[PDB]
């Protein structure tokens, strides 16, 4: 049950500091090292640094001047601080436990997307997505909801709170006018809809938006 | 720094086949009989998963179909047989010299017989009409291969200014693809026109699949 | 027995030392044949002098032969320290040779020994010629245990030349030799001092002088390795001439890569010239 | 300067060696006053006292092990000194045979023999712990000195041969100093300690019996000072061996054998 | 050989309280700063599960409520707070000297509010009637504590020759106990006789629970 | 997915050999060690031996003469052979993977019970056990099937092939007249039974018995 959770700000304006806290479970920080790794499309995977059991920390040679990693064994949290952000550091940061006695990282955490921009957080506007005409109905019918008007990444779209996890296709988002557009599709049996209600729960951790909305046919 | 170059950048392999990914190191990552080269697997939207540590040892809890071999500067990651779940990006990481450096990932593509996309068109919804804009999106689901184009017909006219395309990566269950095409419109030019169709060019059928509505 | 002559023919310095030993043995026989007469007064004196010389070169030759022997349970490192022991003993030989020639000059100044027909004068020319042929022959400037054998006998022969020209200076004076004895003793002791200092440094388990400058940088490099907490109980010392043996203890993280740390430490201290190295790695408790 | 006497007063072995240096220095002045080998003997116990003084100095970067090998070097140099003293005494006996003033009848030699008797009564003996070698050296030196004292009154007995007595004393003291030089050469050549050598195959078979140890190699043991043994060892172990436990058990096994400083390198095999 | 003695042999602890299990070694299991004492957990019908290795290190994947302490001969396994799942047998193992030895396990009994058994008696079946024998089972389910007695009445007659009893372990879900009482009779021994009643005497009710059949 | 499976004979008559093969998956025998531990009710847990990656093996000092452990890296099986089986050898034999770089065992396999006796194998006689009268029915109704006359241990009793696993109470067996009796009880809703079929499948690996019995109310 080894768990690594990270909590950091999704949006950080350029030339300020970024603070990420990695909370660990299932193992002790008094006998394990935690590495910090970020992944961005432009630079692939990059290694930031490592914090050891006694507090010794080894950083990357390029990032030595603007990186600081701390630790506390009591509440099992590793604090990641990086100063003077630019647009380059827009990457998915991970905290990973070091594989014991080897130089690899066995257990990672769900990476937190950190975006460096001067714009403002926008809560999403979710719109359902329904067939135009109730004609040519087959055994399988496509359905979805469109999420337009949010910043920054990410947005979690969940159908019926995970009850219907089959046939989901959450397409990757795209950038236009300094703004993200997201599309989601779920396929449901024609006997089920509209006999059974279908909703998508759209989660935006940056704006703390948990709007839940039902699909109404026309 | 030790740079790591992976060849090929992308590999396409069919089911129950043999897939080989090679990692090339600028300097030797070997010391006293041990090579400190590690292999990671990163699937769709999760952090990378460790497969091989020290270039020959399988991580406890991963399938035996993964194999590692090599020494000095040449290393090889082998998947045999290749399942549908193995559609991921594979990275090689060296730990012989500070700082730790990864390699540019290699994407594994699961080859399979072509499948016809399930084209569906959905009109803009009422409250986003009240929002002042219009967005019509056509969904293409479960198709092979990835080379498909979408043609937007508006009353027999072609427009490419507001066409927005999104591409999903290969699914882990049936190794298919899904594609979402969005066309963003304003109120006046949505109300002026009446017919909107989305079309699909796909290799398995020269006849395009057209889904339309007349609102 | 017979294998010793097969060993004596294996090495250049060994055959040169054997030729030198045979030469002074022949000199001993002829000098004895001269001293069985009534002129034995100084003949027996320089006879036991050269006898010492023969013991010195015999010790050097024995060390040169022994130093190539294989290791066993008793001698784990081999017999490579015989070279250093020979250098040390030859330096000591030359120190007491200086003292003996000091006493000789004193008794030459005090008591007149002149019951002789200058037989030793021509013999002294032969000794000087032997010293010259030696100084021409012996001019130089796990394994590799040969740097110190040459220097000891070369220094000894340099002394022998000075002992030879001491009597020449005495003959020049009579037509003072204690002054020449003082000068030659001081000069050969001054020449001896570096050899004795190097041998004492090697035999006292001292950090090699060619290694002492690079060791702080090596310690700093090993400290910079990932997961190394501390670095303690560092001992480096000279085995034979170019072989440095190092012992080191590392305190590392509870989950540190002991394989990589061991390989990197071995690389770091091998680049500095430490051929034999033992790295004990201790995993710290938290 | 001043601190040297305080160090001399601190050590008991250095305490005798200082006044014993004072007696012959007084005996030198008396002999010089009469006159209007022995200064060599003054040098030998000077090295004995200097070794006892240098030995407890602290370690530094140049001398990682301290200065505890000065005692072995002093025993070695005392053995070589006595060898050369025997050879020169042989020569002097030859001169005595080939070639009388009798001031004081050389009865001072009797009180000298008394001084050697006092020394043999006093110097009778049988990281740290650095004193075993100087006592043996001064003991066999003073024994040689008593034999040299017996030489002269043996000559006095015969004149009512002294070259023959010189032969006897030279041979006997060479035989006496042979064991000291043998031990010093053994120590200075990095030979496996004779007291530790018999226990080493047992220790090898005990370390091999440890769980997960594959091969045992590059075993080097040698003597530092007198009772301090330094050992180095390399182990090949299993890819998943308990290296902490193997290290602790190896250290216990070789500590029970008498090794004070031990370095065990553990290599993890590839299968 | 190192004999490991565990005190107490059995321990009773309620929910959310603290449980302490101590292991004592005849000679030290400590070497160079590490104590090679390991703690295992064995639930019923399961292989032992490692919790603590080297007397202070939690195994990856165990809850933080398990703790270890001690050095040399003495060691302590501490559970805080105590879960209902923590009802099992705990062993202390040393790896300091060959051979590896375990300590006699300490059974952790969970204290909880007393529950009355659900008494049920099932008459012998037809196929075992054709088999020539007779066996009647008496089930007591979900009762606390473990001390309970079955009284067999056959037309008011007491017998103890063929009474067969079996206890299950404490449950990991509700921390209860189950008890099965079997009485084996021959064909005639069952056929002459009519009424068979099980009587369950348990502390929470001075009146024992009666369930009977007449056949 | 680290898996260890032992396969061996349930019965070994006294004074012959016992052969157990441990099949491992999820880790490689080329770099991991396998210990052998048996749990005799009386002798508690006992460490039998260990086999290392290169084939070096260390045995208990008590069993060294009569124990032999082998390994094949290719098919990933560890072979446990022991001669001279007496009655005190009756124990549950485990093959366990050695925790890397520690003296403990992290992953154990489901032990195989080995019984040393001169008795022969007896297939079980399973009798479905039903309430006598359909009176005083409550929300919960107890049900069970009785297993009699089998040898040796163990016997697996499962309700509806594991579909219904709540309320099961598989009671431990006892010894009488060199034979075993096992009793199982389960509670089911009174609406479910006899509306829905309830069967117990009784597994005796020694006799290869897979008899399935239906509960019939009177
Ligand atoms: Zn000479
Ligand atoms: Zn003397």
């Amino acid at each position: 049950e080894v768990q690594l959770q990270e909590s950091g700000p999704g949006l950080v304006a350029p030339s300020q500091s970024l603070s990420i806290t990695c909370t660990v479970s299932g193992f002790s920080l008094t006998n394990y090292a935690v590495h910090w790794v970020r992944q961005s499309p432009g630079k692939g995977l990059e290694w930031l640094g490592v914090i050891w059991s006694n507090g010794r920390t080894d950083y990357n040679a390029a990032f030595i001047s603007r990186l600081s990693i701390s630790k506390d064994n009591s509440k099992s949290q590793v604090f990641f601080k990086m100063n003077s952000l630019q647009a380059d550091d827009t990457a998915i940061y991970y905290c990973a436990r070091k594989l014991a006695y080897e130089g690899a990282m066995d257990y990672w955490g769900q990476g937190t997307s950190v975006t460096v921009s001067s714009a403002k957080t926008t809560p999403p506007s979710v719109y359902p997505l329904a067939p135009g005409s109730a004609a040519q109905t087959n055994s399988m019918v496509t359905l979805g909801c469109l999420v337009k008007g949010y910043f920054p990444e990410p947005v979690t779209v969940t159908w019926n709170s995970g009850s219907l996890s089959s046939g989901v296709h959450t397409f990757p988002a795209v950038l236009q006018s300094d703004l993200y557009t997201l599309s989601s599709s779920v396929t449901v049996p024609s006997s089920t809809w509209p006999s059974e209600t279908v909703t998508c729960n759209v989660a935006h951790p940056a704006s703390s938006t948990k709007v839940d909305k039902k699909i109404v046919p026309r | 720094d030790i740079v790591l170059t992976q060849s090929p950048a992308s590999l396409a392999v069919s089911l129950r086949r043999r897939a080989t990914i090679s990692c090339r190191a600028s300097e030797s990552v070997d010391g006293y009989g041990h090579s400190f080269m590690h292999w990671y697997q990163q699937k769709s939207g999760q952090p990378p998963k460790l497969l091989i540590y020290r270039a020959s040892n399988l991580e406890s809890g991963v399938p035996a179909r993964f194999s590692g071999s090599g020494s000095r500067t040449d290393f090889t990651l082998t998947i045999d047989p290749v399942e549908a779940d193995d559609a991921a990006t594979y990275y090689c990481q060296q730990s012989n010299e500070d700082p730790y450096t990864f390699g540019s990932g290699t994407k594994l593509e699961i080859k399979r017989a072509d499948a016809a996309p399930t084209v569906s068109i959905f009109p803009p919804s009422s409250e986003q009409l009240t929002s002042g804009g219009a967005s019509v999106v056509c969904f293409l689901n479960n198709f092979y291969p990835k080379d498909i184009n979408v043609k937007w017909k508006i009353d027999g006219s072609e427009r490419q200014n507001g066409v927005l395309n999104s591409w999903t990566d290969q699914d882990s269950k049936d190794s298919t693809y899904s594609m979402s095409s969005t066309l963003t419109l304003t109120k006046d030019e949505y109300e002026r026109h009446n017919s909107y169709t989305c079309e699909a060019t796909h290799k398995t059928s020269t006849s395009p699949i057209v889904k339309s509505f007349n609102r | 027995i017979s294998g010793w002559f097969r060993s004596i023919l294996s090495d250049k310095t060994s055959r040169n030392l054997f030729f030198f030993l045979c030469l002074n043995l022949s000199f001993a026989f002829v000098e004895l044949l001269y001293g069985i007469w009534s002129n034995c007064l100084g003949l027996i004196s320089d006879s036991f002098h050269m006898f010492f010389d023969s013991t010195a070169i015999l010790a050097g030759l024995a060390a040169s032969v022994i130093s190539k022997w294989r290791d066993n349970d008793a001698f784990s490192y081999g017999y490579v320290r015989a070279e250093v022991l020979a250098g040390f003993v030859n330096g000591l030989f030359l120190i007491f040779t200086a003292f003996f020639i000091f006493s000789e000059g004193v008794e030459r100044a005090l008591a007149p020994p002149d019951v002789h027909h200058e037989r030793l004068l021509l013999v002294s020319i032969l000794g000087f010629v032997v010293n010259l042929i030696g100084i021409f022959v012996f001019k130089h400037g796990t394994t590799g245990p040969s740097r110190q054998i040459l220097q000891g006998v070369f220094l000894h022969i340099l002394a022998d030349t000075l002992g030879s020209i001491g009597v020449i200076a005495s003959a020049i004076m009579m037509q003072a030799d204690p002054i020449c004895s003082i000068l030659i003793a001081i000069l050969i002791v001054v020449s001896v001092i570096p050899l004795l200092r190097e041998s004492v440094g090697i035999l006292m388990q001292r950090t090699p002088p060619l290694l002492e400058n690079s060791l702080p940088q090596c310690y700093q490099r090993v400290q910079q390795l990932q997961g190394v907490y501390s670095l303690q109980e560092q001992h480096f010392w000279t085995l034979c001439s170019d072989v440095y043996v190092g012992t080191l203890k590392l305190i590392v993280a509870p989950d540190a890569d002991a394989r990589w740390i061991l390989s990197q430490t071995h690389n770091i201290f091998t680049q500095a010239g430490v051929r034999q190295l033992y790295v004990q790695i201790d995993f710290a408790a938290m």
